[PDB]
């Protein structure tokens, strides 16, 4: 598991003022590793076929409702016509 | 002789007149329902 590596250690003894060629040590935090949980991915409750579906259903429900709408409002230009038609005959008969 | 004929007038250009008041009425108020079911239609193609 561990990473390969060619050497083993060494012992170095650095300096402040003259860190030459200055690199970049990899920090590590203080936190023990047993803190950091492992990495979960929360799969949502419902996949996007189910939304599809769902969805889908919901069109039907809505769809089905503006079909009524339309059989309700479509008369009117009949009530319209069955309404007025006597009454203009009716004036007419003046 | 122009009492009664010009008393007719009256009757004449009330009736006549509101004879066509319904035709305007009908010319109109029909061209209004056909804008909502348009509007319905369009509604329904939304989804």
């Amino acid at each position: 598991m561990d990473p390969y590596c060619p050497f083993d250690a060494l012992d170095v003894w650095e300096h402040r003022r003259f860190i030459v060629a200055d690199s970049r040590n990899f920090i590590t935090p203080e936190f023990p590793r047993d803190f950091w949980m492992s990495p979960v991915f929360n799969l949502p409750r419902e996949t996007a076929a189910e939304q599809v579906v769902v969805l889908q259903a919901q069109r039907t429900a809505a769809a089905a409702a503006l079909e009524n709408a339309a059989m309700q409002a479509a008369e009117l230009p009949v009530d319209i016509e069955r309404r007025l038609r006597p009454i203009e005959r009716n004036v007419h008969e003046i | 002789q122009r009492t009664g004929r010009s008393a007719l007038a009256v009757l004449i250009r009330a009736c006549y007149r509101l004879q066509q008041q319904l035709q305007r009425t009908r010319r109109a108020l029909l061209h209004h329902s056909d804008a909502v079911l348009t509007s319905l239609h369009h509604v329904r193609m939304l989804l």
